[PDB]
């Protein structure tokens, strides 16, 4: 159970030792020395210590074997982006088994000086979370506010995490801008998997960041139906990434072993188990209430006016913090784990738990509408959007309808205004009124930004009274799909062919088509190729040939860069086996 | 990578050879001058920079230039 | 109709593939092999021909290594070496453990830069993976004679003077343990392979530095391999692949150059180190002066050159 050394077999000159290691020791670079009874010390070599989830008495232990492979031995992961309705997978290379990633992680860890807790990975997780959050605050650049679409391909292209770590530690690489600040979770997952703690990145859609302890968010809309001013303290973000670690809590009461969300504080970090979040144990960790409020919060809207006096309005309720998803186990399909955080909606358990929450905190329509909009918009395309209005009164009434479409960042930051329209209607004898309109890519007053989501706001103003109705929707923009053809199986040291095709579904001619391929264990670093013009109706097809070298399950990803858009990514997996003897 | 002084020095050393002098004395066109210059470069001996020079090692090359000299006079009366 | 794209090159994201690790310092043992054919059986194979443990050691036709000696070069060797290194293809920080994978990646990179035509891939790959004999089996073979790769693969005699090399002729006409004692314990191997292919159109050079040293099973060397050179091409005037390999070995013999190769991250650094090496080299014309006095008059200029070398 402690350090020991037993000679397994002895020969004339060769001796075999099977050295035992303690189940909980300080990790780092070690040195082995030998002392003779009389003579001096002689050095043997160096070695490195890591955790392992294969030991049942270790603090880190996972019962399943495949789950160890995905959460510790996998190097090609997926990140889920988009809105809650449409999900996009992006292939990421964590690359935790690179040559010098361990050196970077150890060198960064060496700035703690609490050496006695280096054998306890809870403290290690806390200090690394704090350090990475501070470094992210240090090294993330604000976006260049100037308009240069020609060089957008070199500003938003990602090649994995190893670089990000190299640029954050040494500052000798391509820096990262504020438009992609969700990579912090990926960096944390990479370094944690490097140290031997399994971790995984989850994505929460429509998460209310900002406010601490409140379940109410105020949003103020302009008189026209737009957003007056810019920014807010706490807003509803489009999505949020976070890191989850599998660990046992020895200092905590019984029943909290398992998954823990790592949440840094604006430095200092900490982590909280999932079940504690579900029950609502707010006195268990200072960072419980703020995280809990972000998964179920209410928003109310004030409609600004010319005088400036704000009046509360009746608006349609929106869902906050729903459809939590992550990478599936053993496959490439998304899996939802939102049930681990919340009770089922419209049930008892959520009702009593929430009412306990309110109690704990306090101790311390004649007309309306509903609207149908598509969940996505094809690039350079069009879509029809409908709204229906109903009134409930014996008399007629005049109404004023205002509709606006504007871009927004992924963290609730506005980008630009895109479209506006106003009309007037009259409802009589409580008859339904349906209005379907078309919206085109040519109707925009400017070019929408590269990484933004559209938000549409509809405002119905009642002429006689002051109460008025509001609604909004979130739309994403979908880009043309590209097809990849390649065999599911292949043999080592043999030629392999792949084909890629695309149909130009846009309305503009193609020029400067550049496509690149890459993949770990299949190709070298990356390879790029030119192309000719594609007209708005034709299809382009190409083929590539290579030779796999590393056995097992690999994958390769291609990306297309163009004049209309940048970084159009796709990927495909494959299995390669040893040659037949 | 041009030193005109060294270019003149190389021209002088090219003129120093007896065989090349005879070639220049009987030359009637540029082709034979090119041939003689290429032959001179063929018998040229280049030595790279080293790390720990010693004259014991440097005396191991002594036969070759003698052979080279014979080769340089292989087509000479 | 299915169609292929045009190769494009850019340096937009090279920065992502630069390591922060120290390459480390090692001595290097340089080894040279060439493709020849043995009179016993009509089959091509690679013979070892020279080594650079401390000085250049040459192996004759009988099979006895001569006296280690100075590595003297020729003008043409360095001339075409620079000419082919100027537009060569390099593969840095490759992660492989077999000769087959290295060959496949190098062939793919050659096809990427149009150094070789696609239809020569199979033949070159097959020729690169033949069995690698050693010095001991020469007595089991009884000698070899030079050959050249052919489109059909059938060996033929080259249409060029096949006279023996002058270095062997002038330095030939217990050793493994001796060289193992001479080499430092921390030394890594560098391999160069030379040969001739008739269906090619231009000589091609390939430089490979592995991410870490490995002991390839295909060819046996006492120490794991870190660097590797490939020389191929058709027959041209004023070229000699043996002297090209000798010049490559002598270039590898420099401490500063191998340091630069260890820290190298692009082809430009290797090129710059190559011009730096070329600047500090001197040429001795054919003169009628006494040999020993001429060599003893060399000490001040070579001392100054070496002094200027270390800046």
């Amino acid at each position: 159970k402690w350090w020991s050394a037993v000679v397994e077999e002895r020969d004339a000159q060769s001796w075999t030792i099977s050295v035992t290691t303690p189940a909980d020791a300080v990790i780092g670079h070690y040195s082995l020395l030998l002392q003779v009874s009389g003579r001096k010390q002689l050095l043997l070599g160096q070695f490195t210590l890591l955790f392992n989830p294969w030991n049942r008495e270790d603090a880190v232990f996972l019962k399943n074997e495949a789950q160890r492979m995905e959460y510790l031995l996998n190097q090609n992961g997926l990140i889920y982006l988009g809105t809650a309705d449409c999900i996009q997978a992006e292939s990421w290379d964590f690359g935790q088994f690179e040559g010098d990633v361990i050196d970077l992680s150890l060198r960064l860890l060496s700035k703690d000086k609490q050496v006695e807790k280096w054998s306890q990975p809870v403290h290690v997780a806390r200090v690394l979370g704090a350090l990475l959050h501070f470094l992210k605050e240090q090294r993330v650049l604000p976006t260049p506010q100037t308009q240069a679409t020609q060089e957008g391909a070199l500003l938003n292209k990602r090649r994995g995490s190893v670089p990000i770590l190299r640029q954050w530690l040494t500052g000798r690489g391509r820096p990262v801008y504020d438009g992609q600040a969700w990579v912090l979770a990926a960096v944390a997952c990479t370094v944690l998997r490097c140290l031997g703690i399994p971790a995984r990145v989850v994505t929460t859609f429509a998460s209310a960041q900002g406010t601490g302890g409140r379940l109410l968010i105020d949003e103020y809309y302009n008189e026209e139906g737009l957003q007056n001013g810019e920014g807010q303290r706490g807003r509803i973000w489009i999505f949020q990434t976070s890191t989850e670690c599998w660990m046992t809590r020895p200092a905590l009461p019984q029943g909290y072993d398992g998954w823990q969300i790592l949440h840094p504080s604006a430095g200092s970090c900490d982590l909280v188990p999932v079940r504690a979040v579900k029950e609502g144990t707010l006195g268990l960790t200072p960072a419980v209430s703020d995280l809990f409020a972000a998964i179920n919060a209410s928003c109310v809207v004030w409609k600004c006016c010319e005088d400036g006096t704000l009046e509360l309005t009746d608006s349609n309720t929106k869902y906050v913090g729903n459809n939590i998803s992550t990478k599936g186990v053993g496959s490439d399909r998304c899996e939802d784990i939102t049930q681990n955080y919340k009770y089922p909606e419209g049930s008892l358990q959520e009702k009593e738990v929430l009412e306990r929450v309110e109690k704990e905190k306090m101790e311390r329509s004649p007309l309306y509408l509903l609207l149908k909009a598509p969940s996505s918009l094809p690039l350079r395309g069009d879509a029809q959007i409908s709204v229906t209005l109903v009134n409930h009164s014996e008399q007629e009434k005049a109404v004023q309808l205002a509709i606006g479409v504007q871009a927004v960042h992924y963290n609730g930051v506005l980008a630009a205004k895109l479209w506006r329209k106003k009309l007037h209607l009259t409802l009589s004898a409580n008859l339904e009124k349906i209005i379907t309109i078309g919206l085109f890519f040519s109707n925009f007053e400017r070019n929408p930004p590269e990484n933004t989501f559209l938000r549409l706001t509809a405002m119905a103003t009642h002429s006689e009274s002051n109460l008025s109705c509001f609604a909004q929707e979130d739309i994403a923009i979908c880009r043309p799909h590209l097809a990849i053809k390649m065999p599911e199986k292949a043999e080592q040291y043999q030629p392999l062919t792949a084909s890629v095709s695309l149909q130009n579904s846009l309305d503009a001619p193609m020029e400067d088509c550049v496509i690149s391929i890459l993949g770990r264990g299949l190709i070298h670093r990356e390879r790029s190729y030119r192309f000719r013009s594609v007209w708005p109706e034709n299809t382009m097809c190409a083929k590539f040939q290579f030779t796999p070298t590393h056995v097992g399950l690999q994958r390769l990803t291609v990306e297309v860069d163009c004049n209309m858009f940048q970084n159009l990514t796709n990927y495909k997996s494959v299995t390669v086996v040893a040659p037949e003897l | 990578h041009i030193d005109y002084t060294q270019l003149g020095r190389a021209a002088a050393t090219l003129m120093s050879e007896r065989v090349f002098r005879i070639d220049a004395y009987m030359a009637q066109s540029r082709g034979e001058l090119l041939h003689s210059l290429e032959g001179f470069l063929d018998c040229s001996l280049v030595l790279p920079p080293t790390d720990a020079p010693s004259e014991q090692a440097l005396l191991s090359l002594v036969p070759v230039q003698r052979e080279l000299l014979r080769r340089r006079y292989q087509s000479s009366p | 109709q299915m169609e292929e794209p045009a190769a494009h090159d850019t340096e937009a994201t090279a920065t992502d593939y630069h390591t922060t690790s120290h390459p480390g310092t090692h001595k290097v043992y340089v080894e040279l092999q060439e493709l020849v054919m043995d009179e016993k059986n009509q089959e091509l194979r690679w013979m070892e021909a020279a080594r650079w443990v401390q000085l250049e050691e040459n192996l004759g036709e009988n099979g006895a290594w001569g006296r280690p000696h100075l590595s003297h070069l020729t003008f043409w060797s360095l001339l075409e070496l620079r000419r082919v290194f100027t537009k060569g293809t390099v593969l840095l920080d490759l992660q492989e453990t077999s000769l087959a994978g290295v060959a496949n990646q190098l062939l793919d990179r050659f096809i990427f830069e149009d150094q070789i035509r696609p239809q020569d891939r199979e033949e070159l790959l097959r020729a690169l993976l033949l069995k690698h004999s050693h010095a001991g089996e020469l007595e089991a073979l009884g000698g070899v004679k030079p050959a050249v790769l052919t489109r059909s693969g059938d060996p033929s005699q080259p249409l060029l003077p096949q006279h023996s090399s002058l270095e062997t002729q002038l330095f030939c006409e217990h050793s493994p343990s001796g060289i193992l004692e001479k080499i430092p314990p921390d030394s890594e191997a560098t391999l160069v392979l030379v040969g001739r292919a008739d269906f090619l159109e231009q000589p091609v050079l390939g430089f490979v530095r592995l991410q870490e040293a490995a002991e390839l099973e295909a060819v046996e060397l006492p120490v794991p391999i870190r660097f590797l050179f490939v020389l191929l091409g058709p027959e041209a005037p004023h070229i000699d692949y043996t002297q090209l390999g000798r010049a490559a070995a002598t270039l590898m013999s420099e401490r500063v150059f191998r340091i630069d190769a260890y820290m190298a991250q692009s082809r430009g650094e290797l090129l710059h180190s190559l011009e730096g090496f070329l600047d500090c080299s001197l040429v001795l014309p054919p003169t009628d002066a006494p040999s020993e006095q001429a060599l003893l008059s060399l000490v001040p200029v070579q001392r100054e050159l070496l002094r200027r070398r270390y800046q």
